[PDB]
């Protein structure tokens, strides 16, 4: 049923939070932004 | 009917099962349905099925809290049910358990309960158990009363009740943060061969006893201090249910004569009589090490009384004895023979992999800082151990303590729940520890599972075919070899110019392969020769064996004979004390432990040529420089995840930088990405990188082989016709 | 059991010892095992402790005493007979020794066979096949091969039955049958734990696994077999029998084949010693070792002792530049000692092999040592064609390939480079092969590719080095 159906939009959005290539790269870029900021 | 067997889940969510898509249609459930599992004890579970590509047909994956309130374990058996029926409720009323919450207060609703149910739709039985992570603390909470039954769904509006006293745990309830299969990390391998050798004769008795096939009986564990010896032990234990023992080497040598020997007898007694259960004996090499060791009667006498306990087995059913030790040669050899302890299993060191893995459960109830990096960490942590990187959580979450508490100046008895729970841990706390920190395995042997695959490698492609047929057809193909009477060779030699991707070539072909890696390098075969420590190379074969299938890389095979002066070379010949151990161990393994050996050299001209006789190295591989083609290949390979700009031609970069090997065109590569970001944070003082970063980061890179190196190289295969 | 008698205390195992003794007297006939006996009576240099000492003592009056406990018999197990007190091996007391050894691959089947008796096996298990792959493995690692293919076999069937009971339905059992995929996969998990020990047996190679070399096959019967068949033709014309024969000419000419199959033939154990244990035994300064391998070769006799790269030492001195001393050196000197006390009525015969005879200490080709010399040469046209089809006897070679004719252009090539041409083809075979599934035998198209590859491993300058010598010798 509806109750149900909003179960399933938890559990799916938890399921890709958890198995989460685009932060990967951005998180390399602004750990060299940082060091080329200060250096 | 609709009975499957219970395994183990991936998905941390409490509220999720996993089942395979097959069982999907034949339940008719769709994603994300809510189902009904009926465990033990006419209990039962209700929670939201999800399907995946690695669920076994006829399992279900499930976490420990789930196991747990249906009062199952691993390997059992349950059914599923739909129930598309369950509504929302309007009131829950939930209570932390006395166990766990202790020395702690505040409002427990704010801190824990309220992000775990709010908007959060899951479903809820009266009686589950489910735990909540933070605050430096893993509390675990009992629903005691609900408006609507047995079940509900809890909705954006329901309120959430807890008030009352803490709950008693219940004397057939185990705690969620006892020690389980979810508390290891690395060495998944092992502790998977152990569970098989392990849980049949443990949850299935009559099996056994009523059968031709006797159970193991004995299992010796080793490897350095901290690497989870015990931790496996104590999971396996708990997880099947059998009685744990434990038993170590101060505890008996503190005895005196006529204690030592009755307290190690009286322990195999007790667990006899609570058959079945597992007796664990740590620093075995502390009760009977190797009697060439050791000079005292009472000594020698206690080894004696271990053996005739250990021999005693024969008939204490049920009872398995697991030891550990440093080295599986440390201790009296008589404990290894037929029976006793005649199992082994090499825990070792985990790797980069292994290591991010520890890192990620000993912080699982730590609040981490958006700068905290647990992978960097991983990869800079080199010989390390479990012990060593749960010492690194800690250390770093005691300086973000001090930090905060210096400031709040609040003392009493407890701590406030959300003090802790707004206390983030940052890059900086976690350097700062890892500065601190000392690795206990700085020289030991790793045993890696390479990451390398071959879109990492540009060029080479008929190279990455003859190696398949060298490596995976003998074990692929086996009725062909055996048809044409073919013997597969044991190993093959890469030389060329350094920075051709030799290494990348071992690693990929053990990936695909699903073979372990373990990498010898001429520093380590130098200490070998100069420390007259040649016998160490038996180690390193050894390892090979009990690792296999694995792929056993000996990098810088002439980092002796330069030693020795290379070109000018003295008095002696080729052979020295460490090839000659390597030479027998090469001519002493079998193909049939599928290890193959691989060598590599940047100076082939000055390898003793024993090495590549047939039964050896005698298949060799020759690695250039790359060409035009592959040039362009690397490029595309080093930049196959980088914001490269459309303006960017890589096959003019491939046409000017014929001189470079690939090592060469990485920085390169690497160096045009540094340039684009350093751009960007400049104009804050750009979301790609232009042909400008290219063009600059040309000025700043140069070839590492010169001209007179490729032709002693070309000079050299073209000899070899 | 060494264990039970040694974990007891002082006035305790003295007791117990002698209580066996006597209660075996009074349950006349009988037979006394004691196991683990290095762990009673270890040899005395290794203990000091006063028990110790006192149980060796109490042992070995035990022993004397056996000349009035009529009937009864003592045997004993150990590793080594030198891990014991030397006192138990004399006159009397322990003065029989059996050698059990480690089984061949003809009786690791026969174990196979009686620890499966009860099993019921598939169609595809091939325990013969088994029996060859189980390299270095003993009895007891074979009965846990057994053990683990059958565990195999039923997890797999109780995971999918699920009945779970008191007892056993015999029917489930009855009809559970172990595939060869179960014995592949423990064999991947069982480990031998004699995998390092000596390997002696007799050997699987015979005359027509060796190409050419017609004479030389005659003249090693004539040293070999010859001695031992016909005994009474040595004694009637005064002959003494030579104690070996060393090799030498370019590698990769069946200089060991020569040697294993003569002991095939003989039906004699084949002891190999490489270059590198020489080498070992050299650099460890642990010469003593030779004593050993001469004595086990005793006690394996009739057998063939065979040392390969008998020159590894020199080359490892510097070979063609040397050093400042003699060709004598630890091991030599003591294979050396070993052949002068060693006496033909043993039935051991001694083989060498090199590939620098212009480097062998001389005094081991004096009379009385390996006297005996034989030179083998690179094949001619005649045997290349037999090196060809011995290498190829067991594999699908096509009608169209034409061996006679690759003897005939390989000219400069030795018997091991035949031998990579004819696995090259092999390989090519197998390639074409599998790609057909993604053929029946190996044509003349995979010879001839091979060809492109495959090259001469023996230089001109390198044949003249053997022939100099071959004439020197006459
Ligand atoms: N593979 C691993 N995964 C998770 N934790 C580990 C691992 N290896 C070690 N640890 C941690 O390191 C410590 C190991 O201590 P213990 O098991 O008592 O080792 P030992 O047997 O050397 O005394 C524990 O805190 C354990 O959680
Ligand atoms: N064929 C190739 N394709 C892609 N990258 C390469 C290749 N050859 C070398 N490299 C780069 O050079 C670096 C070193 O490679 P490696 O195999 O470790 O060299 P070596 O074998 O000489 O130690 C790698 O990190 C890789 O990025
Ligand atoms: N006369 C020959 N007949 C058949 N095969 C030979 C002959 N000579 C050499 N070979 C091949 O060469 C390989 C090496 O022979 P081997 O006797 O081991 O050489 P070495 O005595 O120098 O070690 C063998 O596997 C064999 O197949």
């Amino acid at each position: 049923t509806n109750e149900a159906q909003m179960a399933a939009a938890a559990a799916l959005a938890r399921l890709e939070q958890k198995q989460s290539s685009q932060d990967t790269i951005r998180n390399q870029v602004r750990k060299e932004l940082q060091a080329e900021a200060t250096v | 009917p609709n009975r499957l067997i219970v395994d183990e889940a991936i998905n941390e969510d409490n509220s999720v099962v996993s089942l395979s898509q097959p069982k999907m249609d034949e339940l008719q459930l769709f994603r994300g349905d809510t189902v009904l599992l009926k465990g033990k004890k006419r209990r039962e579970a209700v929670c939201i099925v999800l399907s995946d590509d690695t669920c076994s047909d006829e399992k279900i994956r499930m976490n420990r809290v789930v196991r747990n309130n249906l009062r199952v374990r691993l390997g059992d058996v349950i059914s599923i049910q739909p129930c598309p029926d369950v509504k929302y409720g309007k009131r829950i009323h939930v209570l932390p358990i006395d166990d766990t919450v202790e020395g702690i207060t505040g409002n427990l609703f704010e801190v824990y309960l309220k992000p775990y149910f709010l908007e959060a739709y899951r479903p809820i039985r009266k009686g589950d158990i489910f735990l909540v992570r933070g605050g430096m603390r893993a509390v675990e909470f009992k629903v005691v009363e609900t408006d609507p039954s047995p079940y509900c769904i809890v909705a954006p509006d329901t309120v959430i009740h807890c008030e009352g006293e803490p709950i008693k745990r219940e004397d057939e309830e185990e705690s969620l943060n006892e020690v389980g299969y979810d508390d290891i990390g690395g060495c998944r391998k092992q502790l998977a061969q152990i569970k098989e050798m392990v849980e049949l004769p443990l949850r299935h008795p009559a099996l056994f006893k009523a059968i031709g096939v006797k159970p193991p009986r004995g299992i010796l564990l080793y490897g350095p201090p901290g690497t989870g010896k015990t931790l496996i032990a104590r999971a396996v234990a708990n997880e099947t249910g059998a009685f744990f023992f434990l038993i170590n080497g101060p505890e008996i040598m503190s005895k005196l004569a006529g204690e030592s020997e009755s307290n190690l007898r009286k322990a195999f007694e007790e667990a006899e009589k609570n058959a079945p259960a597992i007796i664990f004996i740590d620093e075995l090499d502390a009760i009977a090490p190797k009697r060439e060791k050791t000079h005292g009667e009472v000594e020698r006498r206690i080894v004696s009384q271990l053996l005739t306990l250990m021999d005693g087995l024969k008939q204490r059913a049920h009872v398995i004895v697991m030891a550990a030790t440093n080295r599986p040669n440390s201790i009296d050899p008589a404990l290894r023979r037929f029976g006793r302890f005649d199992r082994e299993v090499d825990i070792g060191i985990p790797d980069a992999t292994g290591r991010l893995e520890i890192l990620q459960i000993h912080t699982k109830n730590m609040k981490l800082a958006d700068d905290v990096d647990l992978e960097q960490v991983a990869n800079e942590t080199h010989g390390h151990v479990g012990a060593d990187l749960a010492a690194l959580c800690s250390e770093a979450a005691l300086q973000a303590i001090r930090k905060k508490m210096d400031l709040i100046d609040l003392e009493d008895e407890t701590i406030d729940a959300e003090v802790m729970n707004s206390l983030a841990v940052t890059m900086d706390d976690f350097r700062w520890a890892l500065s601190q920190s000392n690795p206990s395995a700085l020289r030991e042997t790793v045993v890696e599972v390479p990451q390398v695959t071959w879109e990492d490698i540009g060029g080479l492609e008929d190279v990455k075919r003859e190696l398949q047929e060298l490596v995976q057809y003998p074990v692929e193909h086996p009725d062909k070899f055996l048809k044409f009477g073919m013997t597969p060779s044991k190993g093959v030699l890469f030389y060329g110019p350094p920075g051709c991707g030799k290494t990348l070539l071992a690693k990929a072909i053990a990936n695909e392969c699903q073979a372990n890696f373990i990498s010898i390098k001429g520093p380590e075969l130098l200490t070998m020769w100069f420390g007259e420590s040649e016998a160490n190379v038996r180690e390193i074969f050894d390892k090979a064996r009990q690792a296999a299938p694995c792929v056993l890389f000996f990098d810088e095979l002439d980092s002796i004979a330069k030693a020795r002066g290379g070109n000018i070379g003295d008095g002696g010949g080729a052979a020295d004390r460490v090839i000659n151990q390597i030479l027998t161990e090469m001519d002493g393994m079998s193909t049939k432990k599928n290890v193959f050996i691989i060598g590599a050299t940047n100076r082939p001209d000055i390898i003793d040529p024993a090495i590549l006789r047939p039964g050896r190295l005698d298949q060799l591989i020759y690695i250039p420089l790359p060409d035009e083609k592959s040039r362009v290949a690397i490029l595309k390979a080093n930049l196959r995840k980088s914001p490269v700009a459309k303006d960017v031609d890589l096959e003019f970069l491939a046409k000017m930088t014929n001189g470079f090997s690939g090592a060469d065109l990485t920085e390169i590569c690497q160096r045009a990405c540094k340039l684009a970001i350093r751009e960007s944070i400049e104009s804050e003082i750009v979301p790609e990188i232009r042909r400008d970063h290219f063009e600059e980061a040309m000025r700043f890179a140069r070839r590492s082989v010169s001209d007179n190196d490729i032709r002693k190289y070309e000079m050299f295969a073209q000899t070899l016709q």
